[PDB]
């Protein structure tokens, strides 16, 4: 098998600025002449979209800033000058050689302004009670970077079981990224105690958003 | 316009069978060379199977991990390739994609999912703001409890698309949960009707739940 | 190397 080692594993980029992506193969995938190399890009949600082939030529409708170069064994992407829509996994693939391989993606990250996340409470449903089940979400959204802590409190009592996390990829349009919070607990549980928060602490402020409810209120 | 829609995926127990197909239009298909390929987070994109064209006696070739037990094919008079997946493990779950002209075309893929877990419906509850405040607001829809992957959800049917973040699917003891929140401004709702659709073709369960402000 | 064809531009060469 011809074993593709793509690097950075991921890379945060300014916009206008250049994006340099690195594939070494374990062995040529020169072949005729010509090097069997091809990139894709797989942006949220989509399959891998292709690129380049042949090492450096472009398939068909792909801007002029991505472009691809080398041969044998050493292959690079890249993208100058980096747009939002950028922000995807990059791949490259080999045809060299049955079996067909891919490298394992790097991430290209857009930096961006830094941003607090707008932050929302929401206690459970009407619904999920009468379910026997008790969820409390918060949603952190259009904050940037990706990195952020948040921290459940039941009476001002810090919980951290029952806690899940889940961030989209990074937004094609205004480069932010939001994130889902949910602490979950028994129905029993959700009715012992009265108040909840949800404490979000970003790059962007030592002071934590905190957000919060009390279950009687209205 | 190239097309390329896959089916046929969905859960099937270890040791069990089943068929993909991929329907396509657009180039000329007795000439393509159609390839499958599958994505999982652990063994990221491989290339399962290769089917060749007919002035290549539709010659087959495999991924090592999977000879003996996939068989790749095609009807050329209906455009369609066929992949007969037998002796299925759980490092055979992910999604599965059919290409044409080996890769210059990708269909959106199928999920196949290799678990003796069962199929489970999904409970979708809305999310209305806590009750009792700006220039905006931000509502929620949250999909709890559902086997297997994967679930759609859109806000009023497609039409409300931006302000929305989908968050990934998550693991809570063998059942998945998901959320989408949506934000627009206070004069929009709850003046105006916004709803969550979900969809678990698993499960054939389609429910659609109105986001209502909530009463004492 | 002919043209690719049905191979497709990401396919391998041919002969």
């Amino acid at each position: 098998d011809i074993v593709l080692t793509q690097s950075p594993a991921s890379l945060a980029v300014s916009l206008g600025q250049r994006a340099t992506i690195s594939c070494r193969a374990s062995e040529s995938v020169d072949n005729y002449g010509i090097s069997s190399m091809n990139w894709f890009q797989q942006k949220a949600g989509q399959p891998p979209k292709f690129l380049i082939y042949a090492a450096s030529k472009q398939g068909s409708g792909v801007p002029a800033r991505f472009s691809g170069s080398g041969s044998g064994t050493d292959f690079s992407l890249i993208i100058h000058p980096v747009e939002e829509d950028d922000t995807a996994v990059y791949f490259c693939q080999q045809s060299k050689g049955v079996p067909y391989t891919f490298g394992g993606g790097t991430k290209l990250e857009i930096k961006r302004a830094d941003a607090a996340p707008t932050v929302s409470i929401f206690p459970p449903s009407s619904e999920q009670l009468t379910s026997g089940g008790a969820s409390v979400v918060c949603f952190l959204n259009n904050f940037y970077p990706k990195d952020i802590n948040v921290k459940w409190k039941i009476d001002g009592s810090e919980r951290q079981n029952g806690v899940l996390n889940s961030w989209t990829d990074q937004d094609s349009k205004d480069s932010t990224y939001s994130m889902s919070s949910t602490l979950t607990l028994t129905k029993d549980e959700y009715e012992r105690h009265n108040s909840y928060t949800c404490e979000a602490t970003h790059k962007t402020s030592t002071s934590p958003i905190v957000k919060s409810f009390n279950r009687n209120e209205c | 316009e190239v097309k390329l829609e896959e089916s046929g995926g969905g859960l099937v127990q270890p040791g069990g069978s089943m068929k993909l197909s991929c329907a396509a239009s657009g180039f000329t298909f007795s000439d393509a060379w159609m390839d499958w390929v599958r994505q999982s987070p652990e063994k990221g994109l491989e290339w399962v199977a290769e089917i060749r064209n007919k002035v290549n006696n539709h010659a087959t070739n495999y991924a090592e991990s999977v000879k003996g037990r996939f068989t790749i094919s095609r009807d050329d008079s209906r455009s369609v390739v066929y992949l007969q997946m037998n002796n299925l493990k759980p490092e055979d779950t992910g999604i599965y994609y059919c290409t044409g002209l080996t890769f210059d075309y990708w269909g959106q893929g199928t999920t196949l999912t290799v678990s003796s877990a069962k199929t489970t419906a999904p409970s979708v509850y809305p999310l209305a703001p806590v009750c009792g405040t700006g220039s905006s607001v931000t509502l929620g829809c949250l999909v709890k409890g559902y086997f297997p992957e994967p679930v759609t959800l859109t806000w009023n049917s497609g039409s409300l698309s931006s302000g929305v973040h989908t968050f990934p699917a998550l693991l809570l003891s063998g059942l998945y949960t998901l959320s989408s929140s949506v934000t627009v401004t206070s004069n929009t709702w709850p003046s105006q009707t916004i709803t969550c659709n979900v969809a678990h073709p698993a499960s054939s369960t389609k429910v659609d739940k109105k986001i209502e402000p909530r009463g004492p | 190397p002919g043209p690719p064809g049905g191979r497709g531009l990401t396919g391998p060469i041919g002969p």
